[PDB]
């Protein structure tokens, strides 16, 4: 099925990003009744929520990511050591 | 604390609207222009959804900011500024049901 | 300083003077200085006869005939100043006489009713409104006539059109189907037009025989002859196709109105529709519209011919009969007169809808005035016309010029919504029409394009809403020193000629010469010459007009330079241009800026304040002089005197300068020392350079006033005051506050300092119960008063100039509700030119001062003298304006011969010319170096080298001879001012006429960090020590999300912002030395959370695996 | 005049709410409770503290429901109304 | 360096009896060109005043 | 904006929007066409 | 609820109509109590169904009027979560923000691509907490409170302020942006640089991403607060790094016209 | 490198394809004056007919600097990546064509005029007619500035 | 452009991936103390009046230095996120 660009937007799956466009009321309820999740996919439905954008820094990629000193990464062998009773 | 990955809308019982609210808006009292401080049981009142001063009571009861989480006697309120008012919700009891008009129109 | 004046068309008649439009329009609209005697009516005593035999009958009682004799005015409340020192309007009062008769005996009239008061028109054409200077812009519209069009939709034929307005007129078009049917539409009703036709008194035998002979399609008209059978009856036939559920019999009840009263005329008898019928079709017309009273069966002037008329084009050659919409003969211009006229006319008409129910109510005999009469209706009708209408505006008065210019513009976005902004493509285009109409050039940038267009220098509005340029008739070959202002469409009826056509007195001289039929460029002979051009000006608007070489400048920056004039500011240190079109001379004087003698005469006395004159009549003449004024977009406008104590004058000479005026020539800048070479990236991409010189000599710098105002209202607290003591306030702050607390005259004023101190009572109102007694226990008046004054804003002041109370006993003065008094504070500061600012020269030259250099490192010449400006060559060949180098040779050359010039704007001055003069240049440039004592430079010659190996020189010359050349080309030789090595390639460098714009860099440098923050929505706003900060735009956060600035995006929708704990949080750890608190929850989600859960929706967060999560920071417990 | 509501287009009339415009002052309000408390204890001391028909008097008629001394008096003199009011404050100010 | 006149407050005024407003006059004063001969002297203080 | 590889969580739908969006100011009314596209 | 100017009082429209709906159900419950005709306690079912639907949504059938004067429909909780500014759509279309300034620009050619100029009193102001900070670690002053009175007016500003200013900004940057953002190097952040004068300067090389010249043409300014901001900022968001377009792979910080015409 | 009058130079040849091109229309004036051209190719012959002339002039003035003045400021500007069009410059030195009729159909009398030179009044106002057409164009280019972009955003962003 | 960044851009998978890295890093850089660090010994950041970048100017330009240098340790779930916090308060005084 091929639409037209705006059309191809205008209809996702997600609410959040449909509530940005002159027609709220009626996807408000549509999703209202059936209990309908929103996923935080893309950007727009993210932003709308002060949220941390899911894409430059936001991505779980990257997220995560931790650092150390060699210092302090030793330090963390010791947690292990201990860990033996008796 | 946790994550936050995914937001639901469903449809409320009024039970879960009871449970959101903190008493029960009684009055159409605003507020008296000789105080500028919250009318009886009306809709801007300080145990219903918390107060408009800073860390002080609607009586007076605690002022200050060493009782932080604490819940005050003559007027129930819960401290932080503006927030925590503009956060907390209350309810009307209906006494007729009465229809989401966008479920109607 | 010798003018020499080039090119000689005579151009033999003067220009209009160019405010004439609306003087003159609301001249025409209001016969005030001429006696109600006087025979013409048109505009405010058309308008009132139009209404005023109310005729309220028989419904029970009646007999009302009330009726109009005169109108009056005469005396206007204030003073013009008074009128803008207290915020009145300038008006006069509006009484008209009256006689109301009855059924029977005798007839009350009571003289005068003071129906509403109606503003005045100053010398210069503007407005005095709200206490602020206001214009009324003209208006353009489809003239009410009869018109032509090829059918829209079908390819084949066409449809008339009866187009009448005011809006209350009909709208009926007039198509024939080829399925025969003669169609009609009015109100979207569509019937054979016969069923009318009989209606008016035609019978199908004369019809078709004497109007429809000529085509067989006279066989559409004839075929429902069953109804057309029977006169009168069709009246009632016509009278069913309106259904209300009407009264059948009602005979002559809607035919009335499309007969003669209320609905189709035009203004008054003679030529005020009657033309545009006339012309285009038809002979003549008696009566406004087609109309009968006196028989009651109907005649139509009009209904035959129009129909005629498409059978005449339908078929074959009258003429040529479809008709153009955008041609400026079927297009009309709405003066200021006609458009108050018509707002004059509606609530005239609102009052003669309240007057017929007070005729009900009426007791018998006792009506005389008051009863039938109020102001209401008219007077909120005028005066929201006047301080409300889509086009009445504040007065572009930046300078002289700019007010001018706003004078006579004209738009097409009518108030009445005659255009909108969506549509444009035709619309906005020149049409062949606009030729010596309607400038090509002086529509804005943007969106405003085409719409908004001034009309030509030489056009003029005649009777009738048309633009009219004038041309010399010329016969056979000769040509008459006489001279006929035509119609658009008359214009067409004619073989024009060019001005630039060659002469000998009378006479043409080429076989072939240029001229224009209608629209299209035709070469053709002396004798088919029936009319030429008057002169090359006639051509643009003024300001276009004012650039001198414009025939060497493309259409689109010399609008940029048109438009830039606008904007000029007036300068402490104001010079007329090195090289002038002449028109500058007339701006100054059409525009009141200066001040000239009535008569010969002598001078008496010259303060800085007033001239005194001593005239040959006997008469002397005391003149005051507005010493320091301020303008609405800020500028001063001070004039200057220019004459002696015992100096004696000629008529129309000039006695003071005006704001932008130098020695009575329009100054709207400098004349510069330009050199126009690059240089190590200063003048990059249009930017600017400046020696230092030209603050030291102030010359860009120029006076800026601004106006500070505040209120002491009166409250339900208590009144506030204007007083001295504030309460919290240091010593330190206070000393510069008069005893009233009013900051004096000539202090320095810092922004945060006080200008006026007012005291408020304490908020929350006057608590009764327990204060009320208080009050009477302890000091009666021991309540609590707190600060609330008015402090210089960020951004700045200067010192203080002016002060002006509006104090209770208010002695001319209408002062809101609640307001007390006011106090205005004026306050005015010297604006050099500072890095940021803009410049630019007349042929479009928009530029940023970017660099401004010490005098001693900057180029200049071999002489020790430098340049004052270094603009980049960069920005010539794209924006094609030649224009700008030529005033910059000619510029040269009027350095060294110490003269300026006048290039009228076609008739230039051509290549030679400039060439002999810079001639006489180099002859004292350099003839005087070597009899000083010397020679050339060493580096002179080393430039000569490369110049005769670029080709710019010719080898085998003495380098005095190739200088000469080179000197001539444009250029010199320019030593570099750091080095002091030369410049490896001559330079071309001469006098520029250049100007600093109104965008300043006051206006324009913001930056917050902190402060105030709006209640509801909790993004900033500033106050007090406090800017607001920028907005943040959709577009902005897509840039940050192509980024990875998720974190940068965060912050701006978030700490920079709205939420608050967030915000709050960043701060305090800002001054920790910490990083910054982002994450918790944001603002937005939680508020659109509970704004979701308010209406009954069940909001909720969940984890990884489907889990509930507690957004609300353990503040959810119950 | 009654509240004017939150929003309305100011200035030009194109998009701005009467919300925009306004910042923000204090949140605490002070000076209110703690003051009113104060206030009507030590009022209520001295107004005690005196023969209770004066006190009383301009108690309510000036701080229970409306404003008058024509209708001052229950029943006497409005001299003496005027009288005993005026010497009361005295006394009451300033106690020899 | 800097002006004072008896009756004018700030630089924007006019004085009766005199052609040129204030600005007028200090940038007719800023040609002014005056030989110390003392070149102790810092600064001077010029006195006019006249009538008539 | 490098010639390296494209780096995982960059937001190529947005840019790729702008960069069509841009040169967009450019086209004629040409423009009408990559609409009717 | 609030005070404007005076006795004057403002309120959101909701909680008239909240007033609406508390008065019908309270008539309603006294209704019941005081005896109950069909026809009058239907009467009031209805006023209380039409005002719910009032709270909830206007002009979904014909709308509340506040005192004929302002005939407006007061805002419903719907028109809230829709409109111009409607909930959903303004936190994209965007806010006004804290630390942001604006001026007109000036070309800056003895820059580093690196780098910006802006003027003094600018960068003061923009990084004022920040600048109290850095009079704290120094003596100038003793705490903030000082340090705040310190700078409120122009004339005062000492030498060594300046030079604890010039130590804040170390190597930080701030954000440039140019009015219409076609491209995401509409924006692009740059080491600041304290300059002379009262508008902000610009590298020529990069006047070809922000279509802008020099012709009264302002540029915004904004500041990133985080380490992390900050990170993003000069990483990904500095000019000196942004060297090629992502539309086409050529590259865009070129030599534009002074630049070409010399070599 | 700066700019004088006279570093728009005119070609020699500018006034020789002037002769040609004016009297080879004047050929095609007969030829429809005869009966041979119909009304329309006639029209058609014409503006062939400047076309060319324009373009040859164009070449012609580049080959001037090219050969003669390597260095000229103009066309140095314009052979650099500094600043230039050659059509633009075709306009300074040698001759702006034909303008167009606010419709479309294109003008029967071009414009022999340099800038250089005196355009004439009528050349002016000829020119006028598509200038603000131009302009028009770039104003409702303006009007809505990121419309695709947004579209493409909508679409996009996820 | 700044010191060494295409080095940096080698270092890691994702461009975006040395930002949360650099900014972690300037992070426990400054809330830890800034003796955090694992360069200082002789030549690290320097600024111009005293010569002082050696105590505390700009935070993350130190990590890029650390991070320029193979000393520092960047991964995906290297260390249990608690045990991290409990680690780096206790060895390192400063508060």
């Amino acid at each position: 099925l091929l639409m037209g660009v705006t059309k191809s937007a205008l209809s996702t799956k997600s609410w959040l990003s449909a509530a940005s466009f002159q027609n709220t009321t009626h996807v408000l309820t549509e999703a209202a009744i059936a209990g309908k999740k929103d996923e935080l996919i893309g950007l727009k439905e993210n932003v709308i929520l002060g949220r941390l954008i899911p894409a430059g820094t936001g991505s779980d990629f990257v997220r995560f990511t931790q650092v150390v000193d060699q210092k302090t990464l030793k330090a963390i062998e010791e947690a292990r050591k201990e860990a033996v009773e008796a | 604390k946790k994550e936050v990955r995914k937001v639901r809308i469903a449809l409320a019982s009024p039970e879960k609207i009871r449970s959101w609210s903190y008493g029960e808006v009684e009055k159409p009292e605003t507020i008296n222009y000789r105080t500028l401080k919250p009318e009886r049981d009306g809709l801007f009142d300080e145990r219903i959804f918390g107060p408009i001063k800073d860390y002080e009571c609607a009586c007076g009861k605690y002022k200050r900011q060493r009782f932080e989480g604490k819940v005050c006697e003559r007027c129930g309120v819960e401290v932080t500024k503006s927030i925590v008012r503009r956060y907390r919700m209350g309810h009307i009891e209906l006494a007729t049901p009465a229809a989401h008009i966008w479920f109607v129109k | 300083m010798e003018i020499k004046r080039f090119g000689r068309i005579r151009e033999v008649i003067p220009l209009p003077p160019l405010t004439e439009i609306q003087v003159e329009s609301y001249r025409r609209a209001l016969q005030a200085d001429v006696p109600p005697e006087k025979r013409e009516n048109v505009g405010i005593q058309a308008a009132f006869r139009e209404t005023f035999p109310i005729e309220e009958e028989d419904k029970g009682k009646g007999g009302l005939v009330l009726d109009f004799l005169e109108y009056r005015l005469g005396e206007p409340p204030f003073p013009q100043d008074e009128c803008r020192e207290k915020d009145l309007t300038y008006q006069a009062p509006l009484y008209a006489r009256l006689q109301l008769i009855h059924k029977d005996t005798g007839l009350i009239k009571e003289d005068e009713v003071f129906l509403g008061h109606i503003p005045l028109m100053t010398e210069d054409g503007s407005f005095i409104i709200n206490g602020a200077d206001r214009v009324i812009v003209s208006q353009i519209h489809r003239s009410p006539g009869v018109y032509f069009t090829p059918d829209p939709a079908r390819p084949g034929r066409y449809i008339a059109s009866i187009i009448p307005l005011p809006k209350r007129g009909p709208w009926i078009d007039l198509e024939v189907e080829p399925n025969g049917v003669v169609s009609m539409k009015v109100n979207k009703r569509k019937f054979p037009l016969v069923l009318l036709l009989r209606v008016l008194g035609y019978d199908q035998e004369t019809l078709a025989r004497e109007l429809g002979a000529y085509g067989e399609l006279v066989q559409g008209l004839m075929d429902e002859s069953v109804f057309a059978m029977r006169p009168e009856e069709a009246l009632i036939r016509l009278f069913t196709l309106l259904r209300p559920g009407d009264p059948p019999k009602r005979d002559k009840a809607v035919a009335y109105v499309y007969g003669l009263i209320a609905d189709p005329r035009r203004y008054d008898l003679g030529e005020a529709g009657r033309y545009k019928a006339e012309e285009k079709l038809g002979i003549r017309l008696s009566g406004r519209t087609l109309a009968r009273f006196e028989d009651g069966e109907f005649k139509d002037e009009v209904f035959l011919p129009t129909l005629r008329y498409l059978f005449a084009l339908t078929a074959g050659v009258p003429g040529h009969e479809v008709d153009d919409i955008d041609h400026l003969g079927n297009r009309r211009i709405r003066t200021v007169g006609e458009l108050m006229t018509d707002q004059f006319r509606v609530g005239l008409a609102r009052l003669a809808r309240g007057v017929r129910e007070r005729m009900l109510m009426g007791s018998e005999d006792s009506l005389t005035p008051a009863k039938l009469v109020n102001s209401r209706p008219l007077e909120a009708a005028i005066r929201e016309f006047f301080s409300r209408s889509q086009l009445s505006q504040f007065k572009d008065e930046t300078n002289p010029l700019s007010s001018l210019r706003h004078k006579r513009r004209i738009s097409a976005l009518g108030p009445g919504g005659l255009t909108r902004e969506r549509a444009g493509f035709d619309v906005r285009d020149v049409h062949r029409t606009h030729y010596g109409r309607i400038c090509p050039v002086e529509t804005p940038e943007g969106a405003n394009i085409g719409l908004i267009t001034s009309l030509a220098a030489y056009a003029r509005v005649d009777e009738l809403g048309f633009i009219r340029t004038p041309y010399r008739r010329v016969v056979g070959g000769v040509v008459t020193d006489e001279v006929v202002y035509m119609t658009a469409t008359e214009e067409d009826r004619y073989t024009i000629a060019q001005a630039n056509t060659p002469l000998e007195g009378n006479r043409i001289a080429a076989e072939r010469v240029v001229a224009r039929r209608k629209g299209e460029p035709v070469i053709v002979s002396p004798e088919e010459v029936e009319f030429m051009d008057v002169s090359p000006k006639q051509v643009f608007s003024v300001n276009t007009n004012l650039i001198p070489f414009l025939e060497h400048d493309d259409a689109n920056r010399a609008l940029m330079g048109s438009n830039m004039q606008t904007q000029a500011v007036p300068l402490i240190r104001a010079q007329a241009p090195v090289v002038m079109t002449g028109l500058e001379e007339r701006v100054v004087r059409d525009s009141l800026a200066a001040l000239y003698a009535e008569e010969d005469g002598e001078v008496a006395k010259v303060d800085g304040n007033r001239i005194v004159v001593r005239y040959e009549d006997g008469r002397l003449v005391e003149y005051p002089l507005r010493r320091f004024y301020r303008s609405n977009q800020g500028t001063a406008l001070d004039q200057r005197p220019r004459v002696v104590v015992g100096q004696r004058v000629r008529k129309g000479d000039l006695l003071a300068d005006g704001p932008a005026s130098e020695n009575g020539f329009l100054a709207l800048g400098q004349n510069v020392l330009v050199a126009i070479m690059p240089f190590d990236g200063y003048n990059f991409e249009d930017a600017i350079v400046i020696s230092e010189e030209l603050l030291k000599r102030d010359f860009y710098t120029s006076i800026h006033i601004e106006r500070y105002e505040i209120e002491a209202r009166d409250t339900k607290l208590g009144p506030e005051r204007i007083t001295r003591d504030i309460p919290h306030l240091s010593e330190a702050a206070l000393r510069d506050l008069d005893e009233e607390g009013v900051v004096r005259i000539g202090a320095e004023v810092k922004p945060g300092d006080i200008l006026v101190g007012r005291t408020s009572f304490k908020g929350e109102s006057e608590p009764t119960p327990e204060e009320r007694l208080l009050r009477s226990i302890f000091g009666e008046k021991a309540r609590d008063v707190k600060d609330t004054s008015l402090r210089v804003p960020p951004g700045e002041g200067g010192i203080v100039v002016r002060t002006v109370r509006l104090r209770r006993g208010d002695p001319g003065v209408e002062l809101k509700p609640g307001v007390r008094e006011v106090v205005r504070v004026y306050v005015a500061q010297k604006r050099k030119l500072q890095v940021g600012d803009k410049l630019a020269n007349r042929h479009g030259n928009k530029g940023v001062v970017a660099k401004i250099l010490p005098v001693e490192d900057m180029p200049h010449l071999p002489d020790g003298t430098p340049v004052d400006v270094i603009l980049n060559p960069l920005g010539v060949p794209s924006r094609m304006n030649l224009g700008q180098i030529l005033e910059t040779h000619l510029g040269l050359a009027g350095y060294f011969l110490g003269q300026r010039y006048i290039s009228p704007i076609f008739d230039g001055a051509k290549e030679p010319e400039i060439k002999e003069l810079l001639a006489q240049a180099f002859e004292v440039y350099f003839g005087k170096r070597k009899g000083e004592g010397f020679g050339v430079d060493k580096r002179e010659v080393e430039v000569l080298r490369r110049a005769e190996k670029l080709g710019l020189v010719t080898p085998g010359k003495t380098p005095e001879e190739q200088l000469k050349e080179l000197f001539l080309q444009g250029k010199v030789v320019l030593y570099d001012g750091r080095t002091g090595e030369p410049i490896e390639g001559p330079i071309v460098v001469g006098q520029m006429f250049i100007m600093k714009l109104y965008h300043m860099v006051e206006d324009k440098m913001h930056a917050r960090s902190t402060g105030p923050y709006s209640l509801i929505t909790q993004q900033p706003l500033g106050g007090k020590a406090q800017f607001g900060g920028q907005r943040f735009g959709e577009m902005e956060v897509w840039a940050l999300e192509a980024y990875g600035a998720a974190h940068t995006l965060q912050e701006m929708l978030t700490l920079k912002s709205d939420d608050i704990e967030g915000r709050n949080a960043a701060y305090e750890a800002i001054i920790k030395g910490e990083d910054v608190p982002e994450p918790s929850v944001p603002e937005s989600f939680r508020v659109l959370v509970k704004e979701l859960q308010a209406l009954a929706l069940d909001v909720q967060t969940l984890d990884e695996k489907d889990n509930p999560v507690d957004i609300f920071e353990g503040l959810a417990s119950k | 005049q009654e509240p004017v509501s939150l929003e309305t287009p100011i200035g030009d009339e194109k998009d701005s709410f009467y919300g925009d415009f306004i910042p923000d002052e204090h949140l605490p309000s002070p000076v209110d409770a703690a003051t009113q408390s104060l206030l009507s204890e030590e009022l209520e001391k001295a107004l005690s503290k005196l023969s209770e028909r004066e006190a009383m008097v301009l108690k309510l008629r000036k701080g229970l429901i409306d404003g008058e001394e024509v209708g001052a008096f229950f029943g006497v003199t409005r001299e003496r109304i005027r009288q005993i009011e005026n010497k009361a404050l005295r006394k009451l100010k300033y106690h020899e | 360096t800097s002006v004072y006149i008896e009756d004018v407050l700030h630089e924007f005024s006019t004085i009766p009896g005199v052609k040129e407003d204030v600005v007028e006059i200090i940038l007719n004063l800023k040609e002014l060109v005056v030989r110390f001969l003392n070149p102790s002297l810092q600064t001077v203080t010029l006195l006019l005043k006249a009538e008539g | 904006s490098m010639a390296r590889p494209v780096s995982i969580g960059e937001a190529v739908g947005i840019v790729a929007a702008q960069s069509i969006g841009e040169p967009g100011t450019q086209l004629t009314m040409g423009l009408p066409r990559v609409i009717e596209l | 609820m609030v005070q404007v100017d005076g006795g004057r009082f403002a309120t959101s429209d909701l909680n008239d109509l909240y007033r609406r709906l508390i008065n019908r159900n309270n008539r309603l419950k006294k209704l019941l109590a005081q005896g109950a005709p069909e026809i009058i306690i239907r009467n009031e079912k209805r006023m209380l169904q039409e005002a719910v639907d009032a709270l909830l949504d206007n002009g979904r059938r014909g709308a509340p009027v506040t005192n004929p004067g302002s005939d407006r429909p007061l805002r419903s909780l719907t028109d809230i979560l829709s409109g111009k500014q409607g909930r959903f759509r303004q936190n994209l279309l965007g806010k006004r923000v804290d630390y942001s300034g604006r001026s007109v620009i000036v070309v800056g050619p003895q820059l580093k691509l690196h780098q910006c100029g802006l003027p003094k009193r600018m960068a003061l102001e923009l990084f004022k907490p920040f600048l109290l900070k850095k009079m704290e670690e120094k003596g100038i002053a003793p705490n903030v409170k000082a340090a705040r009175r310190m700078l409120e007016r122009q004339r005062d500003i000492k030498d060594e302020v300046w030079d604890a200013l010039e130590e804040v900004i170390h190597g930080k940057v701030v954000l440039l942006n140019r009015a219409p953002t076609l491209h995401r190097l509409g924006i692009q952040a740059f080491q600041p640089v304290l300059v002379e004068g009262q508008s902000i300067q610009l590298h020529p090389l990069v006047c070809e991403a922000f279509n802008a010249d020099f012709d009264g043409d302002q540029m915004a300014v904004h500041v990133p607060l985080s380490s992390f901001a900050q990170a993003e900022a000069r990483i990904q968001m500095l000019s000196a790094h942004n060297l090629l377009s992502p539309a086409s792979g050529e590259p865009l910080a070129k030599p534009s016209r002074d630049i070409i015409l010399g070599l | 490198i700066t700019i004088g009058i006279d570093d728009a130079v005119i070609p020699e040849e500018k006034k020789q394809y002037l002769e040609e091109a004016d009297r080879k229309l004047l050929q095609i004036e007969q030829a429809y004056e005869m009966g041979f051209l119909t009304d329309r190719e006639r029209y058609d012959q014409i503006l062939q007919l400047w076309t060319e002339t324009t373009e040859k002039v164009t070449q012609a003035v580049f080959k001037n600097f090219e050969e003669n003045y390597p260095f000229n400021p103009l066309y140095v500007m314009a052979q650099s990546g500094a600043r230039g069009n050659p059509q633009q410059i075709r306009q300074l030195c040698g001759l702006r064509g034909l303008m167009q009729k606010p419709s479309g159909e294109t003008f029967e009398v071009p414009v022999r005029s340099s800038f250089r030179e005196g355009l004439t009044v009528l050349e002016y106002f000829i020119s006028s007619h598509g200038a603000r057409k131009g302009g028009a164009d770039t104003a409702l280019r303006t009007a809505d500035s990121g419309y695709l972009t947004r579209k493409l955003v909508d679409v996009t962003h996820e | 452009a700044e010191p060494g960044i295409d080095k940096l851009f080698g270092m890691v998978d994702s461009k975006y991936r040395l930002t949360v890295v650099v900014a972690k890093r300037a992070q426990q850089l400054l809330r830890h103390g800034f003796k955090n660090t694992v360069l200082e010994p002789e030549e690290r950041p320097k600024m111009q009046t005293l010569e002082g970048l050696f105590d505390d100017p700009n935070a993350e330009t130190w990590a890029m230095k650390e991070l320029l240098t193979g000393r520092l340790v960047f991964g995906e779930n290297l260390v249990p996120e608690d045990r991290l916090q409990k680690e780096m308060e206790r060895i390192y005084p400063g508060e």
